[PDB]
């Protein structure tokens, strides 16, 4: 009847409005996070066995605020009961209340808790993780009850675009404060579950935006002060939201407060260890993995990423100037100078050198070499800058006057177009025309172009799905060799192009490598597994022709770099490159037959294939660092036996000083490149690859978890579900019996060919179809939260008569 | 015939380009530009006023002498 | 110069971030302007602040690397002006 | 529903002791992870307060693994016997996911008060 309603109110704010039916239930969709011992899954199941009542405001009007009141069984109720009686006191918990109301003759027991919110946090992660342009009703919902938008915003079409209307930035950073909240209320949750002796798993569906918590159903009771909280899942799964929404940027005011002016940082003051520590202890005072501030003292790869990753986020609130070398006044043979002596990453923490030598006497051609790529003693010699054309930090100008390039257009061979007009050709309504031209660029091209780095955002990664996303892109190269290689083995072609700056003032690169001796490159090379060595890349633009106005650009490393980068990878380079049949198909040739054999390769054995292709947009550029990280270490880890584990870290932090945020000298000013590569380094074309098929696993990885595993019928595929969810989230170290049984499901179910980010892949289509392979929307989704670009349907095709390639 | 005026487009600019018109900036901003509106241009038109006003340029200084260069 | 060695002695260690030397050490300071909006909000007049230091405008060049004088930019004579102007400054005591 | 542990892994005896080589007979009680890819027993259960060291010799037989222990927690159990109380040791840097299905089988199998 109607006294169930001034039941649930109870004592506070009996304005109750049903939200559906009377004394019957309430589905909707919601996105959960279930892990029984039949099913896993972060997906859009149908929650049932809910009445949901909406407050009224005053004025008589609808608030954001609801009542749910569930209905189950009679021991979950005293379970349920108890619980709640023991975590009452806490400010995190929502006010339940348990009463028993009568429908037909028996006391069914309700619980009516208080004023929640609509949504969870888990419909918040997972419609910004599972992004689909085409319904977006809810994230449209949650942006606008929030005051983040408003209506009128979501008119203005391609709105969510990052590449077009770059203001959504401004709208997603609007819900920050909201989840900083959560993040602290959940601290005190797991604070109050300890002391309170209760054993229990954490989840994100259970946990309105507000920050309070509840669903207390499957819990069980320890003694008093020795509780535990599970936060494998949730920490994990809501790891990528902090970063499109700057969760941590009110750490930045005077008392973390955002009606408060900045905090004013010391200059000089560079560490930052004691800060970083603060935060994780603070926010993640519950992850239970030790996090050390500076990755120098890790155990191996896999911790490297995983303080990497925190490292990405607690380096976004320190100020920008402390960042880069960390130089030192050197005394050598009687006279100061400035040299680097270290460096300071964003997702390194500090690097210090080993081989450090003050006072010295007189320098080798080894110590000139490194004394004259090093940015410091050219920067600390120069006028400042502050350049208003770009975003990107400017540092300082070499010279008093700044060089303008343009672009030349291309000349005419009048005579080919005589005869071609004579045969016929270019007639009027003809199919073949010209559209391939040399186009010209005025005098800022160059900056206008260096410009383009502003797409580049410090990203977090889901670190517990990296960490096997990884192992499977590991298993995906176990065919080839690699190794350190000797100086009088390597293979350069073409000796005569540039040697970067300032090298290119002297010679080309043929009196670079000619006047190193083959003990002076070992001695060199060996010289960089102890110490890091910033160098300084120059920013030329291509002069081809194309079909569209924009400029390319093109980056000229050192000599210093990619002499040593040629030592260290070109066994692994020279062994990927001398392969037929595998996945990479860099090498391989189109000419006498090989074009066909490598489409005759992707069709291998699938069963009711299906073409799909892609390319990605502005790759270099949109590159995240953690990624060009974990390709790096991809690449590195063949050697095992003739490094050690110090010498490949400061391997890593060489290329890390050298390909990731080294000085960009565009034009005749140093700059600081923010992220993403350089195309014109030694390993380019690889790490593109290593790139492309993370990609194509994590789609994989996300197609099979996030599917409904109830309605799968094949068994085997379940059990895969289970076991991959069981692996990546309940677990901790790798499962190489596993990783090998999803390794042949994929190259069972999903082939590929793989050039350096132009990929083509032959998959299952009655699977892709139930969504137990990577379609192609998912590479959309992927793309949206981890690359931070939006896919457009007018770049990836997808064939079906398999007749035609 | 739009083929034709991408082609003469691209000899006048380079004529214009070795007259050194690129010394004033705003200039050559300007002659690139109308160029690269020229080229990828769709319909005869409108190539046909950006490339009179492209020609102005060249007719504007005395650099090129214009009634020996027109020799018939 | 003393004030590079002045901020080298007061460093805890003896090494300072790359990313201030110039900053609390050059003597000379430019300034690249793409409008003359932006050039009102931060070069206006002959004396502006910068990095917390005091500089006073001196030649002022365009992009033909061309000597203007300071009374030319105004609002109408903007449109006649090649517009990437790269204003000089010094350090002022 | 995310669940903590479903089923229970199993219960056994093993050896443990005060240092390296206080390593005496069985004297705990452990629960395992039953991996193919190797042996790893989970918690010590025992009744002496101040155990350090524990051992068990590798499946080959020539080699033995010592396994330091966190300090213990108090906690009882209702049995025939009545009140006894047992502490419960965990191998040092266990994680907190084993803690919690370690707990929760104890929980259910056996009693508390
Ligand atoms: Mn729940
Ligand atoms: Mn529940
Ligand atoms: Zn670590
Ligand atoms: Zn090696």
């Amino acid at each position: 009847a109607q006294s169930f309603l001034n039941r649930v109110c109870g004592v506070s704010a009996a304005r109750l409005t049903p939200c559906g039916t009377g004394t019957s239930t309430d589905v909707v969709y919601r996105a959960f996070d279930i892990y029984n011992d039949k099913v896993a899954g972060f997906a859009k199941f149908l929650k049932t066995n809910c009445c949901r009542f909406q407050e009224k405001d005053e004025d008589d009007n609808l608030i954001d605020s609801y009542f749910v009141v569930k209905r189950h069984t009679f021991s979950n109720y005293q379970h349920e009961e108890t619980i709640y009686n023991l975590l009452k006191d806490c400010p995190a918990v929502a006010k339940h209340d348990f009463f028993k109301f009568r429908i037909d003759g028996d006391m069914v027991p309700h619980i009516s808790r208080q004023r929640l919110t609509k949504y969870t946090m888990a419909d918040l992660v997972y419609a910004l993780r599972h992004f689909d342009e085409g319904n977006c009703d809810t994230l449209k919902e949650i942006l606008v009850t929030y005051n983040c938008c408003d209506d009128d915003y979501f008119n203005k079409k391609d709105w969510y675009d990052f590449v077009e209307n770059p203001d959504i930035l401004r709208v997603y950073a609007n819900l920050g404060e909201r989840v900083r909240q959560a993040l602290l209320k959940t601290v005190q949750f797991c604070d109050a579950m300890r002391n309170a002796g209760i054993v229990g798993v954490l989840t994100l569906d259970n946990q309105d935006l507000n920050g309070n918590w509840y669903d207390f159903g499957d819990f069980i009771q320890t003694t008093p002060g020795s509780g535990v909280p599970v936060v494998d899942s949730y920490y994990s799964l809501l790891m990528p939201i902090l970063t499109l929404t700057r969760a941590l940027t009110a750490e930045s005011h005077v008392d973390t407060d955002l009606t408060k002016p900045y905090i004013k940082w010391d200059l000089l003051k560079y560490d930052f260890t004691e800060e970083r520590l603060k935060l994780f202890d603070r926010y993640f005072k519950y992850w239970d993995q030790t996090y050390h501030p500076n990755c120098v003292n890790c155990l191996d790869d896999r911790c490297i990423l995983h303080c990497a990753n925190f490292n990405v986020l607690f380096s976004t609130v320190f100020p920008p100037t402390s960042f880069g070398p960390l130089v030192r006044k050197i005394f050598v043979d009687g006279v100061p100078f400035v040299v680097s002596t270290g460096y300071h990453f964003r997702e390194l923490g500090v690097v210090h050198n080993q081989d450090v030598n003050l006072h010295s006497s007189r320098l080798s051609f080894k110590e000139l070499l490194v004394y004259a790529a090093d940015p410091a003693m050219h920067a600390a010699s120069g006028n400042l800058l502050l350049d208003k054309r770009t975003t990107c930090f400017s540092v300082a100008a070499l010279t008093n006057n700044v060089a303008f390039q343009t672009v030349k257009p291309g000349n005419f061979n009048k005579d080919f177009y005589d005869f071609a007009v004579s045969k016929g050709f270019f007639k009027e309504g003809s199919s073949v025309e010209l559209k391939h031209f040399f186009f010209a660029q005025d005098g800022n091209a160059a900056i206008s172009d260096y410009d383009y780095y502003r797409y580049n955002l410090p990203t977090m990664c889901d670190i517990r799905q990296l960490l096997f996303v990884v192992e499977v892109v590991d298993k995906y190269f176990d065919c080839y060799d690699g190794g350190c290689i000797n100086a009088n083995q390597v293979i350069v072609n073409n000796l005569d192009k540039s040697a970067g700056f300032p090298f290119n003032k002297w010679g080309k690169a043929r009196l670079y490598y000619d006047s190193m001796s083959y003990e002076d490159q070992d001695a060199l090379f060996a010289y960089t597994k102890r110490n890091v060595i910033p160098t300084i890349t120059q920013m030329n633009l291509k002069y081809a022709i194309s079909a569209k106005n924009r400029a390319r650009t093109v980056a000229g490393v050192s000599i210093c770099s990619t002499m040593t980068n040629r030592q260290f990878h070109q066994k692994l380079l020279k062994s990927i490159a001398a392969t037929r049949g595998a996945t990479v198909v860099i090498g391989t040739s189109k000419f006498y037959g090989g074009w066909h054999n490598m489409l005759k390769t992707v069709y291998s054995d699938v069963e009711n294939p299906h073409l799909m292709g892609w390319d990605y947009p502005k790759c270099d550029r949109a590159m995240p660092n953690m990624l060009r990280i974990m390709a790096s270490l991809v690449l590195a880890r063949k050697h095992t036996t003739c490094c050690s584990l110090s010498h490949r870290f400061y391997r890593l932090a060489n290329e890390c000083a050298q390909v990731l945020s080294e000085m960009v000298m565009c034009g005749g000013s140093l700059y600081v490149k923010p992220g993403g590569t350089s195309s014109g380094d030694a390993t380019t074309a690889y790490a593109n690859s290593v790139f492309n098929i993370c990609q194509a696993v994590t789609a994989n990885v996300n197609a099979l978890l996030s599917t409904d595993g109830n309605k799968i019928a094949d068994k085997y595929v379940r059990n895969l579900q289970h076991r991959l969810y069981e692996c990546l989230y309940r677990n901790r170290d790798v499962d190489t019996d596993f990783v090998n049984e999803f390794y042949a499901y994929l190259r069972k179910h999903f082939s590929m060919m793989i050039l350096s980010d132009d990929a083509v892949v032959c998959f299952n289509s009655t699977y892709a179809s139930q969504g137990l392979v990577a379609s192609i929307k998912n590479f959309k989704s992927v793309l949206y939260y981890q690359n931070n670009v939006f896919m457009s349907e007018a770049k990836c095709w997808t064939e079906t008569d398999l007749t035609k390639g | 015939k739009m083929s034709d005026v991408k082609c003469t487009s691209v000899v006048l600019l380079s004529v214009l380009q070795q007259l050194r018109v690129e010394s004033s900036s705003k200039l050559w901003a300007q002659c690139v530009q109308l160029h690269n509106d020229i080229l990828l241009a769709k319909d005869t038109t409108e190539a046909f006023e950006k490339m009179v006003s492209l020609l102005s340029v060249l007719l504007s200084m005395q650099g090129a002498v214009d009634i020996n260069k027109l020799c018939e | 110069n003393d004030a590079l060695n002045n901020i080298i002695n007061n460093a805890r260690d003896g090494c300072v971030p790359l990313n201030i030397i110039p900053l609390t050490t050059a003597a000379k300071l430019m300034v690249v302007i793409p409008d003359y909006n932006t050039y009102k909000n931060t070069c206006d007049g002959t004396t502006f602040t910068y990095a917390s230091a005091l500089w006073e405008i001196q030649q002022v060049v365009d992009a033909d690397s061309k000597i203007v004088q300071l009374s030319e930019i105004s609002m109408d004579n903007s449109p006649n002006l090649a517009w990437p102007l790269i204003v000089t400054a010094l350090r002022a005591n | 529903n995310n669940e903590l542990s479903p089923v229970a892994l199993r219960q056994m005896s093993c050896a443990a002791g005060t240092t390296q080589t206080a390593c005496t007979d069985d004297n705990a009680l452990a629960y395992y992870n039953t991996t193919k890819g190797g042996r790893f027993v989970l918690a010590l259960l025992s009744d002496l307060q101040d155990l350090k060291w524990a051992r068990f010799p590798k499946s080959d037989g020539t080699g033995t693994i010592y396994t330091e222990l966190e300090p213990p927690c108090r906690f009882v159990t209702d049995t025939p016997k009545g009140p006894k109380v047992k502490y419960l040791y965990f191998i040092k840097g266990l994680n907190n996911l084993n803690r919690g299905m370690v707990l929760g089988s104890l929980a259910a199998t056996v009693r508390l008060q």
